[PDB]
């Protein structure tokens, strides 16, 4: 009875109000996304506050029990995620002074319009408009006007609410020994006292940079092959030798390049695999959509959906007036109830973005035997690779020539083949220079090592170093490039997206060989396979509970 | 003949709670069994004592109808044997059990939009319970060293606890009445059991 078993049955009490008032709360919260009134507002912000103050006055009484004298690596990790103070460990004026700023910056991004120099009464949002400009057009002056503007008018507005928000993070991290922002961050990755299969807060940062010294010689060809395609839409404007401009790189920022399709396709007189004819023609529908996703994962040795899953579940869009947030998701209230929202369409898309989200689920219905603050993917980047290896691989024509979306017999090229690989290529590859460069330089901006006269001047020496493009118009200190992205002016962690690209493909590649495939990994497909299924499971139905080195380890090896 | 009054606790509008669970005892009259067929939507007719081959030839003292309502994944710990809170701190069954447990589904019933918070069990509790035995005390549980002097708060909690049976529950959450027909054969020459084909 000394300090255990009190830890014990106090994480029973909390394990068993917390999945209650948790249920109530994500039902409020799906049944306002789905159809969207007035008082639905009112009843999901009050389960919303009923939670979350449940959740800090939980926090505030486990403060007692010292993790120094627990022994059970299970228990001990409930209490650590349990115990943390995260903020309110501010005084009220810096609190209330930093959810200021939050609020501050967030509305300036979701609501800032720059407008033409010619007809000022003609404003754009970013949204639906800006970001649409910079996808379509190809008149260097409009995209460079676009990019300019929106740097120049929104961007200058959030570098003195960033100079501060820098400051109070800080505090918030230190007072809870980290000794900055970013090494909280950091934090997730963290595992301590398994003798084995420890990692320190510090070694994330030499794994990047290391994992990241062996793309460079893959990055450097296609961005050399995309250079030499842009000489031909933009002449007189691309050195042979320089940068890329940044303005030319298909989005507002150039965290993908898949917009460059169009000018670059290798043979652009194939017209690579879609089947939205045949699915129309042979009269598909929602239902047939998911019967033949839940068909696919059964095939692998998954469970089926839970039946419950068929009723509660939003597949086609309400018709008449039932105003609903269309963004495809998948729900987990608990309790064995499990939904999916999605206004499917009749599409090639849709067809993958059905197995994106039936394998969130399958991961959901794998951990739900766990101790309710156990259940999470094993990092924040497990999630979303789990979720993607099934839609990369129910795309292979492999698969749809089985399912028969495609002719019997439909020889297949090698130049189909290059047509889609660099139509990949340009989602994966262009966007991982992107990302290692922008969280490196927070990752400065928050230990210290940049000066905040110096922020912009770190900035694009970076970009010209790392990625390779350059600004077309100089920069001083009174800017702020960065904070005029969604993750950096909502503060999001922005690595989840590096290490899942990694992930995503060691999996691909270990569960290929479960499955004896032979040819190209590119048309691997893991279908009619159970023994990928058991060593697949093997890792979903853990969760939190071992470190992710582990759970890691447990497929790849 | 006088029948037993099964379709009178077989079909009982409102159960008992499985710590406070009900307990019927039925004396001597005719049993027939296979009559209990009448419904059949079930979840689990499995027998320990007397196999489905023993259905009214043979006959008992007396016979005890245990009822109350529980989760759906927790029928399983329902066996001797079995450990978990349901197994130690809200029924037990003894190793020698003679009788069987007959389980079904009952959520159209027992589960209301909105939470049907009627329905209580015991989490917390010093010692396992005995096979038979039957605790309704609400007094503060004890966690720490310090007492309580029956307060909620700090190492010390209340033990008991509700479900909150809902209709958009997967099976395992959803509510399911258990019956138990314990049998007994002490010394009674003539007692209740089934009848003869005349
Ligand atoms: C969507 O929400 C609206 C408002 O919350 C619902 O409209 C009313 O809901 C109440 C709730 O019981 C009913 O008593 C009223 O009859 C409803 N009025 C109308 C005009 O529908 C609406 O029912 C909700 N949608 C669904 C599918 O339930
Ligand atoms: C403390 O750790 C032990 C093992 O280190 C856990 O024991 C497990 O308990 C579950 C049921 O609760 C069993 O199914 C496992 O087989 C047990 N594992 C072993 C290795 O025996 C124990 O559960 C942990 N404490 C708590 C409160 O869960
Ligand atoms: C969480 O924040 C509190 C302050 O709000 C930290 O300070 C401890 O708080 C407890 C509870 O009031 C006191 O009993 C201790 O004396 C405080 N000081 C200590 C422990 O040095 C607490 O340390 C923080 N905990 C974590 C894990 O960050
Ligand atoms: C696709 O495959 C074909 C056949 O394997 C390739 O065509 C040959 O390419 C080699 C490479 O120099 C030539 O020496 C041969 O003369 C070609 N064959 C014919 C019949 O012309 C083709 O190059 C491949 N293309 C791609 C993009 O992989
Ligand atoms: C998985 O295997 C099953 C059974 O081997 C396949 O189902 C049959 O496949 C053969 C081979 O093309 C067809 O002739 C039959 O008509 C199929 N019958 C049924 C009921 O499916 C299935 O096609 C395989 N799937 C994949 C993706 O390989
Ligand atoms: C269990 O009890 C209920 C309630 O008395 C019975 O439901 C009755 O069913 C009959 C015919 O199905 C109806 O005419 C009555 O109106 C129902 N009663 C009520 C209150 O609605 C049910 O039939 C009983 N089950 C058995 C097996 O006898
Ligand atoms: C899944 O559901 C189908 C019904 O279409 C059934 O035939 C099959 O046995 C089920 N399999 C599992 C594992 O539940
Ligand atoms: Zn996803």
């Amino acid at each position: 009875s000394t300090i255990e078993e009190q830890a014990k049955t106090f994480l029973d009490k909390f394990n068993h109000e917390a999945e209650d008032l948790f249920y109530q709360s994500s039902l409020a919260s799906w049944n306002y996304n789905t159809n969207i009134t007035e008082e639905n507002v009112q009843n999901m912000n009050n389960a919303g506050d009923k939670w979350s103050a449940f959740l800090k006055e939980q926090s505030t009484l486990a403060q007692m029990y010292p993790l120094q004298e627990i022994q059970n690596l299970t228990v001990k990790l409930q209490l650590q995620a349990l115990q943390q103070n995260g903020s309110s460990v501010l005084s009220e004026d810096k609190s209330k002074r930093l959810n200021t700023i939050l609020n501050t910056m967030s509305t300036i991004y979701s609501t800032g319009k720059v407008c033409n120099p010619d007809n000022p009464q003609e404003c754009l949002l970013l949204e639906p408009g800006l970001n649409e400009i910079m996808a379509n057009s190809l008149d260097y002056n409009e995209r460079l006007w676009a990019w300019e503007s929106w740097r120049s008018e929104v961007g200058k507005q959030l570098r003195p609410l960033y100079e501060e928000y820098v400051v109070l993070k800080n505090e918030m991290a230190r007072a809870n020994h980290y000794e900055d922002y970013g090494d909280y961050w950091r934090g997730d990755y963290e595992v301590n006292g398994v003798d084995g299969y420890d990692y320190s807060r510090g070694q994330l940062i030499e794994d990047v940079e290391h994992t990241f010294e062996e793309i460079k010689p893959l990055y450097e060809h296609l961005h050399a092959y995309v250079r030499a395609k842009l000489m031909n839409a933009y002449p007189s404007y691309i050195s042979p030798i320089g940068c890329l401009p940044a303005h030319l790189l298909g989005d507002m920022w150039g965290r993908f390049w898949t917009n460059l399709y169009s000018l670059t396709v290798p043979f652009g007189q194939k017209p690579n695999i879609d089947v939205t004819d045949a699915m129309v023609d042979q009269a598909w529908d929602a239902q047939r959509i998911f019967k033949e996703a839940e068909k696919f994962f059964v095939s692998v040795g998954l469970p089926n959906m839970t039946q419950g899953f068929w009723e509660n579940s939003m597949l086609t869009d309400p018709g008449n007036v039932q105003k609903a947030v269309c963004h495809p998701t998948a729900w987990d209230l608990g309790k064995g109830d499990f939904r999916i929202l999605m206004c499917t369409k009749v599409t090639m898309d849709d067809f993958l973005t059905a197995h994106h989200e039936m394998g969130h689920i399958q991961y959901d219905m794998a951990y739900a035997a766990q101790p309710f603050l156990l259940r999470n993917g094993a990092n924040e980047g497990f999630h979303e690779a789990v979720g993607e290896i099934m839609s990369l691989s129910a795309a292979t024509p492999k698969h749809l020539k089985s399912i028969g979306l495609l002719s019997p017999d439909f020889q297949e090229d090698n130049e189909t083949e290059i047509n889609f690989l660099l139509k990949q290529a340009l989602t994966i590859v262009g966007t991982l220079p992107f990302t290692y460069m922008l969280e490196k330089w927070r990752w400065m901006v928050f230990k210290g090592e940049i000066p905040k006269d110096q922020w912009m001047k770190k900035w694009w020496e970076m970009k010209r170093e790392i990625v390779g493009v350059v600004e077309p118009v100089p920069h001083d200190e009174t800017y702020c490039d960065p904070a005029s992205l969604f993750h950096v002016s909502n503060d999001y962690s922005f690595i989840r997206y590096y290490t899942r690209t990694l992930y995503q493909f060691q999996f691909q590649e270990a569960l290929c060989q479960a499955a004896k495939h032979e040819g190209p990994l590119h048309k691997c497909d893991i279908s009619n396979s159970t023994e990928a299924g058991q060593k697949l499971f093997n890792m979903l139905r853990l969760g939190k509970s071992e470190p992710w080195t582990l759970a890691l380890e447990n497929v790849v090896g | 003949t006088n029948l037993c009054p099964f379709d009178e606790v077989f079909n009982a509008t409102r159960f008992a709670s499985v710590y406070a669970w009900n307990r019927k005892r039925i004396s001597n009259c005719v049993a027939d069994y296979s009559v209990l067929y009448n419904f059949a939507p079930f979840f689990a007719f499995k027998c320990y004592g007397v196999s489905p081959t023993k259905l009214n030839d043979l006959c008992f003292t007396n016979v005890y109808a245990d009822s109350f309502v529980i989760r759906g994944n927790e029928v399983s710990q329902i066996a001797p044997g079995q450990t978990g809170n349901i197994a130690d701190y809200n029924y037990k069954l003894p190793d020698d059990f003679t009788g069987c447990v007959i389980a079904w589904n009952s959520n159209k019933l027992d589960s209301k939009v909105g939470g049907n918070y009627n329905y209580r069990y015991r989490l917390f509790r010093k010692s396992n319970l005995k096979p038979f035995e039957r605790d309704i005390s609400t007094e503060i549980y004890q966690a720490g060293n310090k007492p309580c002097n029956g307060v909620a708060g700090v190492n010390c909690y209340f033990p008991l606890q509700s479900y909150g049976f809902r209709p958009t529950y997967g099976v395992g959450h959803q509510p399911y009445r258990v019956v138990v027909l314990s049998f007994e054969l002490l010394h009674a020459p003539a007692t209740v059991c089934g009848p003869k084909k005349s």
